């Protein structure tokens, strides 16, 4: 497909603590860095041949005119997922993130401001 | 990684008139050289040039 457009905030993403990742996002991090680099460079497009020229000019002939309808017509797979847990192992982690944690934690932190309103008397 | 193929194929192909090239040029010339010489005329056209040194010298 084309390029994902995911935003990363590297000061949040280390930090985590499920706590069986946050080692692996501080190398998953790394990880990625390799892989940005890697992607990033690749050149976009390979060329393709003057299937006219060597037509004439490969003479165990009708070599590159099989290959080369046999090459315009060859296809491609592309390369499979493994891990992409990652989608799901957000947002429910991210329920605990967020919501559960969240709003337990502004509950907590009202308590203090109802009492720093008492504290104001 | 195709197209090695093709290319080697042509390159044979090439090289191998090359060295019918070779091969031709030293048994071509080899045989028919040898056998001229009876051409005392070969000598009338160096007679010939020769005339046109002797004149066509000036």
């Amino acid at each position: 497909r084309k390029l994902a457009l995911k935003t990363i905030d590297w000061v949040a993403f280390g930090e985590i603590i499920p706590r069986n990742q946050k080692a692996v996002a501080n190398s998953l991090k790394s990880w990625n860095e390799t892989l940005t680099s890697r992607l990033a460079t690749l050149p976009e497009k390979p060329p393709a041949i003057d299937w006219a020229y060597y037509k004439a000019n490969v003479a165990k002939a009708g070599l590159v005119d099989d290959f080369e309808k046999k090459f315009n017509a060859l296809k491609v797979p592309i390369p499979e997922d493994k891990y992409t847990a990652q989608v799901d192992a957000e947002e429910k982690e991210d329920v605990k993130s967020c919501a559960e944690f969240l709003t337990q934690s502004k509950t907590r932190i009202q308590e203090y401001e109802k009492e720093l309103e008492k504290m104001r008397n | 990684e195709v197209k090695n193929r093709l290319d080697y194929h042509i390159s044979v192909q090439n090289m191998m008139r090359q060295k019918e090239q070779e091969h031709m040029i030293n048994w071509v010339e080899k045989r028919v050289v040898q056998s001229i010489s009876a051409q005392q005329e070969k000598e009338t056209i160096a007679k010939c040039i020769a005339d046109l040194k002797l004149l066509s010298k000036k």
